[PDB]
């Protein structure tokens, strides 16, 4: 286990032949030395004799306690499950490295002495915020942007996959990325494509669910979000609809607007605190960009600012090609009449027409979609 | 030529490593056990020496003593209160009142005094570790550094120039300006160079859920700080911890003001903090309370303005000293193009223009690569700009 | 099994015997709320709405292959609307009943709260019970609901991979709900519930008079014409 | 499966070689013209390396293998033309015609006759034709011949020239990374007589290329970092003239034939020291090559530059001797006072601060042995011109209070304070020399050898410490006068004062602790000749240690000077010379392992390492030779610092499993000092594995054995976050881990890493990996700690000022003639390249960029830019001349 990290010839050289035949000697000499221990000092099996000596030391009732401090000369103050805490001693088979204050431990039943530590069963909010599998199709599903698709790879993907281009330039990659535009133009859609591609752990939270009902519970949730993001890996934090922290007021929140503010001051810390940050990228998305605090959008916390426009009439035709790809489209229809139906129909409007027109076919058990399906589709989707 | 011959002779000796290390004992991937060849000290001896003679010694808390006799009154978590006695192994000196002690389960007598409770959310905000920001990175604001550095470290590094002259030097200092000016950055340079305990506090960590809970964390901060000889408290974004007392009608924002009053009491009056030096840093100081802006608490009032011209030229030389550039570019032309720009924007200009070199092919930036980054960062992101409603601090 | 009772001796704390099956916390949650279990046989005059609600919920369970033949995405969210007392709840309860779904309704209470989690800083912790009873249905009554639904619809938009989870919101007065919820890709189908007319006030009386002791010769048609369309309640 | 149709090759070469016995006799034309049709068509269809599935090479020998066994042997009238059509066609598929017993019968087809000019049909093709087969020739066939029959028949004679052009063929076709395959050709051929293949490939390399030298150059030293002793003898002397004959880069001669100095011949590098003074063009390389010849890997060169051209080119020698050493004083004078360093930092004692409130009160520790450690609040922090005026009052008032060995210790502290000095180091001693005390003068005059360490000018060859020595009838005047001069003249090889100090060994005066460090004094001087020292040592060993069975004062001091007298040669002759010399009882045969492996510092000779374990592995040894098996493990502590990380992982994987885990006395008492010898680098693989057996003190043993592992786990230089591991143990070390014997020790641990901020390179690897000993000044202390009784009285001579070869820190220095440049530097994590694409990326941690005298660091390769071209020395060595040239617009 981690015996030798050197592989660098990568050929049929004598050096790769010599190095591993050196390691062949260090292994067998280690083997033949430790072989002579049980030959001259048998004295136990060592497979279970020292084990059953431990297993007869620690009792069959094994109470679970909780650390709260450590004094280094193998005794520490531990909390029982009731609340009455003790000052027991700590053993030597206890591998004194995984002991943090608050970690679950194993005590004795008689003298409550610290026998072992316990693996934590975590967590019912880490698994809430951690995206398990890749969501959907690739960047080829998007179509039409082609300018900001380059921009997001520039800040997130290319820093991860090619960490050579920045070093030869002697530079650090840009920190923050915000995505803004009219509603339904594909802000959330592009973040799915990043979650498709990347190898980093991907964390997602809506901006609406940052606000809480108890005092101080809001800023506590932000402090433990970036705790989780740092303690895994290179990671991506995606915050969606962050204008919703300020626009809507809810009566569940006990503090008024001056509790929203204290939540935003904690988030304003976590992006550009004085603590050593690490490898955590932040992606943010909104549609009301003029509402939120400009202290949060300054360079240093967010570097790249990406605007999404409404789809153009030659890029609209690309979108109809995408969402009507795998459907049995009857040749009655002409897509160009559907393009300029609304002068400013979003990309979300196109998928809303294409799905609803398919639902009109299943009312009549058909398999192909005719023209009058789309004729009564836009009456149903758009005009109400 | 010997393609398999190096390979299978590699593979079996990589296996023969594992095939005998399983015969030594590192295996049985545990649920909380040790390396098996490491616990042999307590294998036979201290298994029956740290366990069978040694006892549990349940820990308690002392109410008071009384005259003429030991007769100590003790207290535990939920159970009753007893009248106890010492052991022989400890003197009656360090069994002072209000002190946690360990106590046996049968006779209920005192074994050893204990360190007090630290309330572990205050334990995490000790920094323990230093950042890498040097004062060489805080260029452009030299006079602001010097007026700061004579308050924080020169009474600590030389406590004789002030004593023999006969002056008690100032104790507190706040740092205020527009955002992205270098306030939090300059505080990192202080923690780099110093030697005392550097206890940082972010003001959005004192808002608690119960009533009066936040005011106790202010005490436990200054309790452990008075134990230390010299200590340096850092307060960041204190417009959360208290603006002003303005109570009208329904009492709103009443709870945060009690935390702000407890902080004022720990800074002045009645056998003071002694050798504790505080350091606040706000973003808009017009909201702050007049009793907190009083000297004796916040003596120095360092301003972080925007750099003039030579402040800006020095910042370009910091954030672009370590990047592959054309030799013949001039920075003085660039600083004339950014009239009211923070130090945070000048870094983002330099990091953006390197990306233009990575856009096409090349390996070093040019002068026009900077100019393509200036109009994008300064004049195209100018809709946001973050500054002009913060110069007036509203 | 994890989360299963046992017997246990006391001198040595040795395992003795498996003690059966206590409750699911999802079962105790619905046992608190006590929804009025319904069926199609107690639906009075809603024949066209039953056809609409089956195309969105009933079909993409029994035949998920039938949309791959059309190559469109299967729908997820249904909005029901109309005046109160016109049978929004009983229709949603019936559809979950007739295709074997775990009908979960959330109201944002706090007696409910101890079965979801200890604090539940999100609402999204509800899904752990919901993806364990995999063909489930989330239901929401009549602005805390309108923020609750936006948090669910963002999860089941591509980020959630476990299928056969659908949400149903019932409210009146659709012109005042949120514009973010009125984005055209968001809600798959909206269904209006009118107050019943003369032909539909009759059969609600007919189904409800099943359990009364009647006298021969009544002419319920004259009775239903006396009520000028109040509601089905 | 689409078979058939286009089967021309499985049919017509299935027909015509089958009709070749039907067309050899009574058909004279078809025996050749179809064979010529079989020679060219098999040649043409084989040259492209894109169709490796040839239509004949795996198709014709289903019957053609049984044909050729009746075609070549069974014809018996082979002519001069029909053998150039047979053996050029039948020797091509034979690595794939035959299975794995091909190796005995490559010659039943080829050595009939080699057809003409065999590379004529091996031109376009790289290795499918016969270059794989040519590797098969030197693998097994030449090895059975060239084992004891090298001078032989055709199997060697043409085989030299057959390996001539084929080794040229690797640097012929493409000039790919197959150039490094030629060291796989030259070395497998005649492994021990490598020079007979290298002389055929040295002159061919001289006419090969001047750009395709450098990657094969590093390929050889990659093979020369470890080898068999005769291979390491041969391939390193073949390594030398390629920067002389082919290239004239010629500046890596001095530091990298210190590689070749001790094993091959000590005159050979002196014949290469002659090669220095021949290529006298002009000054820039000439300055920098001999920069290292004074105080970087050896001294003893200051007698070979007083030739008849003493103007400036041979007046470099005195400027080599002490003036660039004074520029290394000018390091600490101008450059280190500007960065951080005040005259008294003093405050690591102030960093021992907060234990007065950690658990009650303080003012409790009143141990007098703490004041021994309080000498190093002065002594450790004041290196590199940390001069003190009335700041030695902690050393002044403890000089006149108690602790006679501390009167030695406070006076010996002044040598470390004025280090690398000649200017006023003698003048500072005399204001505290005059006290008329055995302990004050002998500690101060021992520190006089510390100050001029590396100066070796006229300070006292027989002046000050000889006058100290001749005062002797008594204590440390007899003792503390021979330690300083053997320290100051450790880099010297002067014979005279070694014979001034030879009757110290030959006095037979029964002051034993004087005689113990006497061998430790003279062993520091010479590592080669004067066998009469080895006579003088062993005679008093037979006169004293034979007629007694007592303490390690004999064993830790007396044989240790012998291993220094024969350090660094893997010849295994010095093992014959010294181990047969003191054939004796096993407690005098303690020194069986001393001179054996002190000659075996860094190489690969793992056949020594198995006989370093298997003779005395455990044997359960009821209190007999436990000092020997600790010392047998002490000689396992070298051979691991320089295989260049190859045994460093392989030593940490063993000892944590072997000795401290499952041993009895070797592990629990002693086996941690490997980590005090393997590295002062600092990495958490071993830095976290040692306090597992330290914070668990294991108080049942002689607990200062684990506290011996306390202070010398803080042995690592280059200060780190390791104050956490020590002060927390220093917190529990107040009450427990008693201050009655360890209050000196826990702070000696603590004050050790931050000696100053700088000046930490004491870890025996220069340039990239060469020795710079170094070892002679350090190895006495690690032998000295075995175990007890010298923490109070005797080891205070050693535990202060043992290792003093601190060749200080940095590589940021310009040394252009005016000294006005700074640099254009860029420090990085160490390089990873062995053979990669061209250009090869050196290293990967570009995020640091400096220009001036800044630090060295643990794995650092530092390069530059700006088209300064850095043309001086290119390898490393921290005093580049830094010339410049700008012919690139
Ligand atoms: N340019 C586009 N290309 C392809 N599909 C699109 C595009 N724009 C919108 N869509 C479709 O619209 C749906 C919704 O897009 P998305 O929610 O990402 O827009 P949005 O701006 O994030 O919405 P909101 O503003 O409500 O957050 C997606 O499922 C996607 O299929
Ligand atoms: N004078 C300066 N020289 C170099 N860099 C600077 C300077 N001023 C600011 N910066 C840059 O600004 C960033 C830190 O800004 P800082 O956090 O101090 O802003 P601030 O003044 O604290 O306002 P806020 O409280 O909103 O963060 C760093 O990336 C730093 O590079
Ligand atoms: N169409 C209907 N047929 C039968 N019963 C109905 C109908 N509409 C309402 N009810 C009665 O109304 C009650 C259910 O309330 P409901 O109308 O579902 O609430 P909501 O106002 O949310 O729709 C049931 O007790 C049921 O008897
Ligand atoms: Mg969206
Ligand atoms: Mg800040």
């Amino acid at each position: 286990a981690s015996k030798l990290p050197l592989v660098t010839p990568h050929t049929q050289c004598r050096l790769k032949l010599l190095k591993l035949e050196r390691i062949k000697d260090y292994l067998l000499m280690e083997e033949e030395f430790i072989r002579n221990q049980e030959q001259m000092k048998p004295l136990e099996e060592k497979q279970e004799e020292e084990r059953s000596k431990v297993d007869d030391l620690r009792g069959t009732p094994m109470s679970v306690g909780t650390l709260e401090e450590i004094i280094d000369d193998n005794h520490a103050i531990v909390s029982t499950s009731v609340g009455s805490e003790h000052y027991v001693s700590i053993l030597s088979f206890v591998d004194k490295d995984l002991l943090e204050p608050g970690c679950s431990v194993l005590l004795n039943h008689k003298v409550h002495a610290v026998i072992g530590v316990l693996m934590d069963d975590t967590d019912p909010l880490v698994t809430v915020m951690k995206v398990e599998k890749a969501p959907q199709e690739t960047y080829a599903d998007i179509g039409g942007l082609d300018n900001q698709i380059q921009e997001i790879k520039e800040s997130v993907e290319l820093p991860l996959t090619h960490p050579e281009y920045y070093e030869e330039m002697g530079i650090k990659p840009p920190k923050g990325v915000i995505l803004y535009g009219p509603p339904g133009t594909g802000k959330t859609l592009l973040a799915k494509a990043v979650a498709n591609q990347t190898s980093a752990t991907f964390l997602r939270v809506v901006g609406s669910e940052l606000i809480q009902k108890y005092l101080g519970d809001g800023p506590k949730l932000v402090r433990e979000l970036f705790r989780v993001a740092e303690e895994h890996a290179p990671s991506i934090v995606f915050i969606d609809e962050i204008d919703a922290i300020g626009t809507k007021r809810y009566d569940s929140n006990s503090g008024g607007e001056r509790e929203i503010q204290r939540t935003m001051l904690e988030l304003l810390n976590q992006l550009d605190g004085f603590d050593s940050r690490g490898d955590v990228k932040v992606i943010m998305a909104t549609n009301r960009i003029e509402t939120l605090d400009p202290a949060l959008i300054r360079p240093g916390r967010i570097d790249r600012k990406i605007e999404f426009p409404l789809p153009d009439e030659k890029t609209k035709k690309r979108i109809f090609q995408i969402h009507t790809s795998r459907m049995t489209l009857a040749d009655d229809v002409t897509l160009d009449d559907l393009i300029m139906a609304k002068d400013d129909l979003s990309g979300a409007d196109i998928k809303a027409i294409c799905t609803e027109a398919g639902l009109m076919a299943l009312r009549e058990r058909r398999m192909k979609v005719t023209n009058e399906d789309f004729k009564k589709s836009k009456e149903n989707v758009l005009y109400k | 030529t010997y393609s398999r011959q190096i390979k299978q002779v590699e593979d079996d000796i990589q296996q023969l490593l594992k095939k005998i290390n399983e015969l030594t004992g590192i295996k049985e991937s545990d649920t909380g056990l040790a390396p098996p060849a490491l616990w042999d000290l307590a294998a036979d001896k201290q298994t029956l020496q740290s366990e069978q003679p040694l006892q549990v010694a349940r820990c308690t808390k002392i109410i008071n003593a009384d005259s003429e006799d030991p007769k100590y009154i003790i207290n535990v978590k939920q159970f009753a209160k007893f009248v106890v006695d010492l052991s022989d192994q400890v003197a009656p000196t360090d069994i002072e009142e209000g002190m946690r002690v360990g106590v046996d389960r049968n006779k209920y007598q005192i074994h050893i005094p204990l360190p007090p409770k630290i309330d572990p959310t205050v334990t995490m905000m000790q920094v323990e570790e230093k950042p890498d920001v040097t004062y060489s990175d805080v260029g452009g604001c030299k006079e602001q550094i010097e007026k700061l550095r004579e308050v924080v470290e020169t009474p600590l590094l030389h406590p004789e120039r002030f004593v023999n002259l006969g002056i008690e030097p100032p104790k507190g200092v706040l740092l205020f300006g527009p955002p992205g000016t270098g306030k939090t950055l300059c505080a990192r340079a202080v923690a780099n160079r110093t030697d005392a305990c550097f206890i940082r506090v972010i003001g959005s960590e004192l808002v608690q859920k119960y009533v009066g809970e936040g005011a106790r964390m202010v005490r436990e901060l200054f309790e452990m700080a008075r134990t230390k000889k010299a200590c340096l408290i850092f307060f960041d974004e204190i417009d959360a911890i208290g603006g002003a007392r303005f109570d009208d009608g329904a009492g709103g924002d009443n709870e945060v003001q009690r935390t702000m009053l407890e902080l004022i009491n720990q800074l002045d009056g009645f056998d003071p903090r002694g050798n504790i030096k505080v350091l606040m840093a706000t973003n808009r100081p017009d909201t702050l309370d007049p009793a907190l802006m009083r000297p004796g608490r916040l003596d120095r009032k360092i301003e972080f303005s925007l750099p003039d011209l030579e402040g800006r030229t020095h910042i370009f030389k910091i954030h672009a000293r370590s990047m592959s550039v054309e030799r013949d570019i001039r920075f003085e032309l660039l600083a004339r193009l950014c009239p009211n720009s923070t130090g945070a924007e000048i870094r983002s200009v330099c990091t953006e223009a390197g990306m233009f070199a990575i856009r096409a092919r090349r390996k070093i930036a040019t002068e026009k690569d900077f100019l393509e980054a200036v109009n994008k960062v300064i004049k195209s992101y100018a809709k946001f700009s973050a500054t002009p409603r913060y110069m007036t601090y509203n | 099994t994890p989360n299963c009772r046992v017997a246990l001796r006391n001198d040595s704390y040795t395992l003795h015997k498996i003690l059966p099956n206590k409750v699911d916390p999802l079962v105790s949650l619905m046992m608190v709320e006590k929804v009025p279990d319904s069926t199609y046989e107690m639906i009075g005059g809603l024949d066209k709405q039953i056809k609409e609600i089956k195309e969105v919920i009933e079909l993409p369970v029994k035949h998920p292959e039938l949309f791959e033949a059309l190559g469109i995405a299967q729908p997820k969210g249904v909005l029901l609307y109309g005046p109160p007392g016109t049978g929004k709840t009983l229709l949603a309860r019936a559809v979950a009943h007739h295709t074997d779904c775990t009908f979960i309704r959330v109201s944002g209470s706090e007696l409910v709260q101890k079965f979801i989690g200890e604090g539940a800083r999100m609402v999204r912790e509800l899904f752990v019970m919901a993806r364990e009873h995999a063909p489930s249905i989330i239901f929401m009554d009549e602005s805390e609901v309108q923020r609750t639904m936006l948090e669910l619809l963002n999860q089941l938009d591509g980020f959630e991979a476990t299928k056969n989870i659908k949400v149903i919101m019932a409210t009146n007065r659709i012109d005042i709900l949120d514009s973010a919820l009125l984005r055209p890709g968001r809600i798959d189908r909206k269904i209006e519930f009118p107050p019943p007319n003369e032909e539909a006030r009759l059969d609600i009386l007919k189904i409800h008079s099943r359990k009364m002791n009647l006298t021969r010769g009544i002419n319920l048609r004259k009775i239903a014409e006396l009520m000028p369309g109040a509601s089905g309640a | 499966m689409e078979e058939g149709g286009r089967d021309k090759a499985p049919v017509q070469p299935q027909q015509s070689p089958a009709a070749a016995p039907g067309g050899t006799d009574e058909k004279p034309s078809g025996k050749e013209r179809r064979d010529a049709g079989d020679k060219d068509k098999e040649q043409e269809l084989s040259e492209e390396d894109k169709q490796l599935q040839d239509e004949l090479e795996m198709l014709v020998e289903r019957l053609g293998e049984k044909d050729t066994s009746l075609y070549r042997p069974a014809l018996e009238e082979l002519r001069r033309q029909i053998r150039s059509s047979t053996t050029s066609m039948t020797s091509v598929p034979k690595p794939l015609k035959f299975l794995r017993p091909h190796y005995g019968k490559l010659k039943e087809i080829y050595e009939n006759m080699a057809p003409g000019e065999n590379k004529r049909f091996a031109a376009d093709i790289i290795s499918v034709l016969a270059m794989t087969m040519s590797g098969e020739r030197e693998c097994l066939k030449y090895r059975l011949v060239g084992s004891q029959e090298e001078l032989a028949s055709w199997g060697h004679e043409y085989v030299r020239h057959l390996a001539g052009e084929v080794a040229k063929e690797w640097q012929e076709l493409d000039d790919a990374e197959k150039v490094q395959r030629e060291p796989l050709l030259t070395l497998v051929k005649e492994i021990v007589p490598y020079n007979m293949a290298h002389n055929a490939e040295h002159e061919a390399c001289d006419l090969l290329m001047e750009i395709e030298q450098v990657d094969m150059l590093e390929k050889d030293i990659d093979e020369n970092a470890y080898a068999k002793v005769c291979l390491y003898l041969t391939s390193c002397v073949n390594y030398v003239p390629e920067p002389e004959n082919s290239a004239l880069l010629r500046c890596a001669l001095g530091v990298f034939r210190k590689f070749s100095r001790f094993p091959e011949a000590l005159r050979l590098a002196l014949m290469l020291n002659d090669m220095e003074l021949v290529e006298d063009i002009f000054t820039s390389c000439k300055d920098v090559v001999v920069q290292k010849q004074m105080a970087f890997m050896l001294g003893r060169h200051g007698v070979f530059l007083e030739l008849s051209e003493d103007v400036e080119e041979y007046e470099d020698l005195t400027e080599i001797m002490s003036n660039v050493q004074l520029n290394s004083n000018f390091l600490a004078l101008a450059r280190e006072l500007d960065i951080m360093e005040p005259k008294v930092p003093d405050d690591i004692y102030k960093t021992h601060l907060e234990n007065n409130r950690f658990g009650g009160s303080g003012s409790q520790v009143d141990s007098a042995r703490m004041n021994l450690a309080s000498s190093f609040v002065n002594g450790f922090v004041n290196a590199a011109f940390g001069q003190d005026k009335l700041l030695t009052d902690d050393g002044n008032k403890w000089l006149y209070k108690n602790k006679d060995h501390g009167m030695l210790s406070a006076a010996a502290s002044l040598g470390m304070i004025l280090l690398w000095d000649v200017d006023g180091g003698l003048t500072q001693i005399d204001k505290y020399l005059y006290s008329s005390e055995d302990y004050i003068k002998s500690g101060a005059l021992l520190a006089c050898g510390i100050v001029n360490s590396g100066v070796r000018n006229e300070c006292d060859p027989a002046l000050a410490l000889l006058s100290d020595y001749v005062l002797h009838n008594s204590n440390t005047m007899r003792l503390g006068s021979i330690f300083g001069l053997g320290l100051a003249y450790a880099g010297s090889n002067r014979e005279d004062v070694l014979t001034l100090l030879l009757p110290v060994m030959g006095d037979s005066k029964s002051s034993m602790e004087v005689a113990g460090v006497t061998a430790l004094a003279c062993g520091m001087i010479a590592v080669g000749s004067c066998n009469g020292d080895v006579t003088s040592t062993i005679l008093q060993t037979i006169m004293e240690k034979s007629e007694t069975e007592l303490k390690d004062t004999y064993a830790r001091w007396l044989p240790l000077g012998l291993g220094l007298n024969h350090l660094g040669k893997g010849e295994a002759i010095e093992a014959i010379l010294a181990a047969l010399e003191v054939v004796s009882e096993p407690f005098r045969s303690f020194a069986n392992t001393l001179v054996d492996v002190c000659a075996y510092a860094g190489s690969g000779n793992v056949l020594k390492v198995q006989q370093l374990l298997h003779i005395c592995s455990e044997h359960f040894d009821s209190k007999e030779k436990e000092e020997d098996k600790d010392k047998k493990e002490k000689k396992d502590k070298d051979k691991k610092e320089a295989p260049a990380d190859m045994g460093a992982h392989q030593g940490v994987a063993v000892l944590g499993i072997a000795l401290i885990a499952m041993g009895e006395e070797i592990g629990a008492e002693m086996a941690l000092r490997t980590f005090g010898h393997l590295l002062r680098y600092g990495e958490p693989t071993l830095r976290r594995a040692v306090p597992l057996a330290l914070a668990l003190i294991s108080v049942s043993n002689p607990r200062l054995n684990i506290l011996d592992t306390l202070s010398k786990f803080s042995h690592d230089a280059d200060p780190e976050v390791s104050y956490n591991s020590i002060f927390a143990m220093g917190m529990v070390g107040s009450g427990t881990n008693n201050a009655r014997l360890a209050a000196m020790l826990r702070q000696l641990a603590q004050y050790h890493a931050k000696d100053p901020n700088n000046l930490f390179m004491v870890r025996l690897a220069q340039g990239l990996t060469h020795l710079g000993k170094g070892t002679l000044t350090l190895c006495p202390y690690h032998s000295d700690r075995q175990l007890m009784s010298q923490v109070a009285v005797a080891g205070l001579l050693t535990v202060l000022v043992s290792f003093l070869d601190v060749r200080n820190i940095i590589l940021g220095k310009s040394h252009y003639v005016l000294y006005g440049l700074v640099a254009a530097m860029q420090p990085r994590m160490l390089v990873t390249f062995d053979e990669e694409l061209r250009p090869l990326p050196v290293s990967v941690r570009v995020g640091q960029a400096v220009d001036v005298v800044g630090q060295a660091g643990k794995p650092k390769t530092i390069t530059g830019f700006q088209t300064h071209t850095t043309p001086v020395l290119l390898a490393h060595g921290e005093r580049a001349e830094l010339a410049t040239e700008e012919f690139l617009p």
